[PDB]
């Protein structure tokens, strides 16, 4: 009641119905389930390895089923740049996410910042059959007194300039050449033929980037129906019929999950809708499908005659199963205050799906069913006529505006 | 000079399930219904990769058991080697500096751990992880491909990083792969009921 | 905007001001606009209803009020007019049997305007909106057919 | 051999009339035709939260957010008007009656069968079998609601029903005062009369008239069984609104000046004050993207608020009365009216006269 | 009247820097192309 004075900025609030504000149902808890694959081998002895195999020869091994106590490494919370852009803000944090490379150089220390795509080299232009296939915010770190030594690790390279155009991140171990040359000097000198020889200098004066790492390899996929891959963390049991906020797969939210019927191909990562929301997403241990129901919410709107007589009010909840929150239930959502009467009467206030209320007689506030009027009947017969004897006169009257004000 | 695949050459770009919708995306695609490559070399070409080569074997006794792809023979970077026992996947090369195309004496062969009959696969790879696509279905036309409708999945995504241009096969000791440049298109695709794909629409082909 | 901060890191923040108060006014004067429209279609309204009740008798039904149209007459109003309409109604009826034609002479006669109403003993010609009994006879009827 | 092939326009066949300063014609045979068209009436009614759709539920947004105004605050007022007003509609054209009227049992209309506009008992719904066939041809929540509407079809059926009884008993008497009974061929003698022919001719034809009358009431529903087309004034309506709501959805899917557009990854990995530049640039582009939906909303709303006036014109002179004006209440002279409800439409059935031969004269 | 040319007189960094705001122009082309349908109904409807 007072709620509604406030929306109205006035001190004296007429019969009729209003809206105040929108009722939400809170969120209680927060649930983390992932799938369970029972280790987290790599990140230990992935990230940096202690022999490395030729790339020439390479010799892939399925590093999995250790546990240690990688807690030490990780603990820190030290992670700050977030920037990539576009995205709004609320739910990254709790992504299981797939893709990761990089490079470990001996650069030319002359150029510390120009690790970009574009340049020659056993691994810098020709490696690897590579796509523009940009999907995450960039990684990178240092490592000097745990791992390498200050010296740096002669094996690929990278730069920015060269005798010609370098072949750009066409990185396609093949010796495919992208040509720039108009005359050849053969490796021998004369007129405008330069020293493809340089002295650029090796000086510990220079730049620090000459120095050594190694980078990383993981394994995930993208599938469409069930597998039972991607959850890394000691997982709670699953609270079915709960409106709380889960944490599946890499992707938060808020709802129920409840059972699903669509039979599938079991080549999973997830599953989502029409409207580009998430639909239903698959059991953690076993091969089952879970579905996604978001919570409730509505608008709140308050029924009242006018204040100049009587106090007492009423509340109304739009779209809300009572069960969910004297009560009664109709199909314009759950009324609360009401009384239900066996009698017809027309409309006083206005509410929805032909259900009025009124403040009558003690007095409380009433809902009732519509009533469009009396009945009659005329006695029809092949031979009957009517006719009137006696006339009367009668006024009525009529508003039309015509115009309002002008300004400037 | 030029024949159609008609309807092949389908495969899930990505993987993330829908029903009864119609969907469509921009993605490196074989051209749909048009000038697909009868390859008028006259058929068993070799040619290299660039950005994308589709692939269909013609192979129903298994009269080359190993494919070989070699791409530069530079000594320097690599050569992988996956033969699969169905179980496993080779990660070697035959490198060590021995010559690399054997024959039948009726070239390393070692192992390691990782028409009834049509296998077609298209050989793409992704920041590390490659794309390995295969389907297994009849025909009774000896002769070529048929105009028949069918969708193509990929396997694994095993994830080193090595391209694979210009290579050639054969067995070990005791066809008309259309080579089909994949290339950049706008489609259109139709998911029936139960989540599989039954049609699709080229946009540019005509009006 | 006025006599407060400098210009070099103040030009780059009053352009977010300038810009953040023209939203408003476009706003104001489309809602100004639709507002006139339908204005207008209400006092198109109101000239075809006093052309059509004031300076002449209409005929259309429930035009002009309720009931048999009379007369009517103008009031006005800040920013409006008022109409007052005079209608015509009955209030009284009673009944009996009928017929829709008569016999007499082997040929058959139809009423020339009104109808045949008996009283139970004797038959009468009567207009439609009021009562009162007329003598069957001649001069209010034709004779078509036997 | 079937082609694509052009052509110019033709408008239509040639005729010539024989005049002269003695001739004349008169024509001696009449018939009777049954016309059809239909008017929508009303519009769904929606609306949406601010405040939650712009935020996404985040207190680092809404402490900043409300430094603007309350633009949104008003929005909601803007969109309730249309609220009403789709109501008063559609309370105003249905509510010209006061009291209920009801068929009498005997159907003993001098060979007159109505059976295929009257209500069917039987039914679970008392709707004219037309009426069936009418139901029959007519075929997510981020802060965004339905509301059902204040009326339902059961009473939209009761007023039309009471309608259609109350006029095939008492004529026109009842739109002005009480009801008065009056036998159904004396009424259509007065109907007669009063487009200018003398009332015999009425007597001296009833058998033929009424099997006419009959004939094209059977015909009228086997055409429109036939014809799906017709629908199509009612269909877009729909359509046009469906996809705007898809539209204004989609559109939550966009950068918006910044790279990408989904909602979950600035907080949460980034130190807090690091974000103003793009946030404020995506809030400020996702407001300014609702104030053309409601403007597009409130043409349309205006438009059909005139729509539902020239509807109300019409059955308010059509039903009660009798029309004097050519060529409203259908094609050639008007005789009769009968009103159908429709989802968000309403239906007439227009009865008209029509000559029919021939012959000269001096 | 062309969105697209209008706006970034047949530029490819301007067009495919567009494409970070949506399809707005598209029905605004619906738009136009509904009045002008219209047009033609009246001025038929008229003299028909």
């Amino acid at each position: 009641l007072s709620e509604t004075k406030c929306t109205l900025k006035s001190f004296t609030v007429e019969k009729g119905i209003y809206q105040t504000s929108n009722f939400r149902v809170q969120p209680t808890e927060s649930i983390v389930r992932f799938p369970n694959i029972t280790n987290l081998c790599p990140f230990g002895e992935v990230f940096n390895a202690t022999r490395f195999a030729s790339v020439y020869a390479w010799n892939r091994k399925r590093i999995s089923n250790c546990v240690a106590d990688y807690s030490v490494l990780y603990n820190s919370a030290s992670f700050s740049t977030f920037k990539c852009y576009g995205v709004s803000p609320t739910k990254l944090n709790d992504l299981c996410f797939t893709n990761v490379y990089a490079d470990s150089f001996v650069i030319r220390g002359d150029e510390v910042r120009q690790i970009a795509p574009g340049q020659t080299g056993k691994i810098a232009d020709y490696n690897y059959k590579l796509p523009d296939d940009f999907t995450g915010c960039v990684i990178a770190w240092n490592s000097n007194n745990l791992d390498s030594k200050v010296g740096g690790n002669y094996n690929y390279l990278f730069r920015l300039f060269r005798k010609s155009n370098l072949k750009p991140f066409e990185r396609d171990i093949s010796t495919e050449i992208y040509q720039a040359g108009s005359t050849p000097c053969n490796g021998v000198e004369g007129f405008n033929c330069y020293f493809p020889l340089q002295s650029y200098g090796f000086q510990p004066t220079n730049g620090v980037g000459y120095q050594p790492y190694r980078v990383v390899v993981l394994s995930f996929e993208l599938l469409h129906a069930p597998a039972t891959v991607c959850g890394p963390k000691k997982s709670t049991n699953l609270v079915k019929n709960k409106c709380v906020n889960f944490n599946f797969n890499g992707l938060t939210g808020t709802g129920v999950l409840t059972e699903s019927n669509k039979k599938f191909l079991p080549f999973q990562q997830f599953g989502r809708d029409i409207a580009d929301t998430t639909d239903a997403v698959r059991d953690p241990q076993t091969l089952e499908i879970l579905d996604i129901t978001p919570c409730s919410f509505g608008g709140v709107s308050v029924i009242t005659p006018g204040t100049n007589t009587s106090n007492q009010v009423a509340v109304l909840y739009q779209g809300v199963n009572c069960t969910e929150v004297n009560v009664f239930q109709t199909r314009a959502g759950c009324l609360i205050g009401a009384e239900h009467v066996n009698n017809s009467y027309e409309c006083d206030i206005p509410i929805g799906a032909g259900i009025c209320a009124s403040y009558q007689t003690s007095q409380s506030i009433i809902a009732y069913t519509m009533s469009l009027g009396a009945e009659n009947s005329v006695a029809y017969s092949n031979n009957s006529i009517a006719i009137p004897t006696n006339f009367t006169i009668s006024v009525t009257t009529e508003i039309l505006p015509v115009s309002m004000t002008k300004t400037s | 000079a030029y024949t159609n695949s008609f309807t092949r050459g389908v495969y899930y770009p990505d993987k993330v399930f829908r029903s009864s919708v119609l969907h469509s995306t921009q993605d490196l695609f074989l051209p749909f219904f048009s000038n697909v490559t009868w390859f008028h070399a006259i058929d068993n070409p070799v040619l290299p990769f660039n950005d994308g080569v589709y692939f269909a074997s013609t192979e129903k006794s298994n009269i080359i058991r190993g494919w070989i792809f070699g791409t530069t023979l530079d000594s320097k970077t690599q050569s992988l080697l996956i033969v699969n026992n169905a179980t496993n996947v080779v990660i070697k090369v035959c490198e060590f500096q021995f010559c690399n195309d054997p024959f039948l004496g009726v070239n390393c062969t070692f192992e390691y751990v990782s028409f009834k009959n049509l296998r077609e696969f298209v050989f793409k790879n992704i920041d590390g992880y490659f794309k390995i696509y295969s389907k297994h279905t009849p025909i009774n036309l000896v002769r070529d491909l048929p105009q028949g409708f069918s969708a193509l999945e990929p396997l694994v995504d095993l994830p080193i990083g090595i391209n694979i241009t210009r290579f050639q096969t054969l067995l070990a000791l005791h066809a008309a792969y259309y080579v089909g440049y994949l290339q950049p298109r706008t489609f259109l695709l139709k998911y029936n009921e139960n989540g599989t794909i039954t049609d699709a629409v080229d946009c540019a082909l005509d009006p | 905007i006025l006599s407060r901060l400098d210009p070099p890191e103040a030009e780059v923040q009053i352009d977010r001001l300038i810009t953040g108060r023209l939203q408003s006014l476009q706003t104001y004067v489309t809602q100004q606009l639709i507002r006139a429209a339908e204005i207008r279609a209400s006092a198109n309204l109101a000239a075809t209803k006093m052309s059509e009740c004031v300076l002449g008798q209409s005929k259309r039904v429930d035009f002009c009020g309720k009931g048999y149209h009379l007369m009517s007459f103008p009031q006005s109003a800040p920013h409006g007019v008022v109409f007052l309409h005079v209608t015509y109604v009955p209030a009284q009826e009673k009944n009996f049997t009928t017929a829709p034609a008569i016999c007499h002479d082997g040929k058959a006669h139809f009423p020339r305007e009104g109808v045949f109403v008996s009283n139970g003993t004797h038959w009468f010609v009567t207009q439609r909106n009021f009562y009162e009994p007329q003598i069957i006879t001649t001069d209010n009827t034709f004779v078509s057919g036997n | 051999s079937q082609s694509i092939i052009a052509y110019t326009m033709s408008l239509g066949a040639e005729n010539s009339v024989a005049y002269s300063n003695n001739s004349i014609a008169i024509p001696t045979n009449f018939t009777i035709s049954v016309t059809t068209e239909i008017l929508p009436v009303s519009m769904t009614k929606t609306s949406v939260d601010c405040t939650m759709y712009i935020c996404g539920d985040s207190t680092e947004c809404s402490n900043l957010l409300l430094q603007y105004g309350s633009f949104c605050t008003q929005l909601n007022r803007a969109l309730t008007g249309i609220a009403v007003e789709q109501d008063k509609n559609t309370q105003e054209v249905f509510a010209q009656v006061k009291q209920i009227y009801k068929t009498p049992p005997i159907k003993d209309f001098g060979g007159f069968n109505f059976s295929q506009i009257l209500p069917d008992p039987s039914k679970p719904s008392k709707r004219s079998p037309i009426e069936d066939l009418l139901f029959n041809k007519v075929t997510k929540f981020n802060g965004l609601t339905v509301l059902p509407p204040l009326l339902t079809d059961e009473m939209i059926a009761q007023y039309t029903s009471a309608l259609l009884a109350g006029t095939i008993t008492s004529g026109w008497t009842f739109g002005a005062g009480p009801a008065l009974q009056i036998p159904f061929p004396m009424q259509m003698a007065y109907r007669f009369n009063g487009i200018g022919v003398t009332q015999n001719v009425l007597y001296e034809n009833q058998k033929l008239i009424a099997n006419q009358f009959n004939s094209a009431i059977g015909k009228i529903q086997d055409s429109l069984s036939s014809t799906p087309s017709a629908l199509g004034k009612l269909q877009d309506v729909v359509n046009q609104n469906a996809q705007a709501l898809n539209t204004l959805v989609k559109q939550l899917s966009s950068n918006f000046g910044a790279i990408s557009s989904v909602l979950n990854d600035i907080l949460s990995r980034l130190d807090p004050p690091e974000a103003e530049v793009q946030i404020d640039r995506l809030i400020t582009g996702r407001l300014q993207s609702l104030q053309t939906y409601v403007t597009q909303q409130l043409i349309r709303a205006a438009e059909i608020r005139a729509s539902a006036n020239l509807a109300a014109t019409k059955m308010s002179e059509c039903v009660l009365g009798q029309s004097k004006r050519v060529d409203f209440c259908g094609k050639g002279y008007h005789l009769m009216s009968f009103p159908q409800s429709a989802p968000h439409g309403v239906v007439f059935l227009h009865v008209t006269y029509v000559p029919a031969q021939e012959k000269n004269f001096t």
